């Protein structure tokens, strides 16, 4: 696993 | 639990979303302001490993570890 830095965040809005 | 047969049969644009979910908050506990990019970053891994990562907590954070060491190093430099 190479992580990737331009990886979108990921926002949560599970509700 | 979120299970494999469960994933399998998601529509495949919930499948990221669906792991995202549970990942979040063990991510979270680890790091309470990088989780939503640490989430994000392990999220481009296969949806068969992130599968074993939610259910194995040490696979887990070896892949934590290794996304926030690179996270870090990119913010200082």
């Amino acid at each position: 696993f190479v992580p990737n830095v331009h990886a979108a965040e990921f926002v949560p809005s599970f509700l | 639990p979120l299970t494999a047969s469960m994933l399998a049969s998601a529509p495949p644009q919930e499948q990221k979303q669906m792991l995202g979910e549970r990942l979040f908050p063990l991510i979270q506990a680890m790091h309470p302001t990088l989780a939503g990019k640490i989430t994000g970053m392990l999220l481009e891994i296969d949806n068969s490993e992130l599968l074993h990562m939610l259910e194995s907590p040490e696979s887990l954070r070896s892949k934590v570890d290794e996304a926030v060491a690179v996270l870090q190093a990119h913010q200082a430099k």
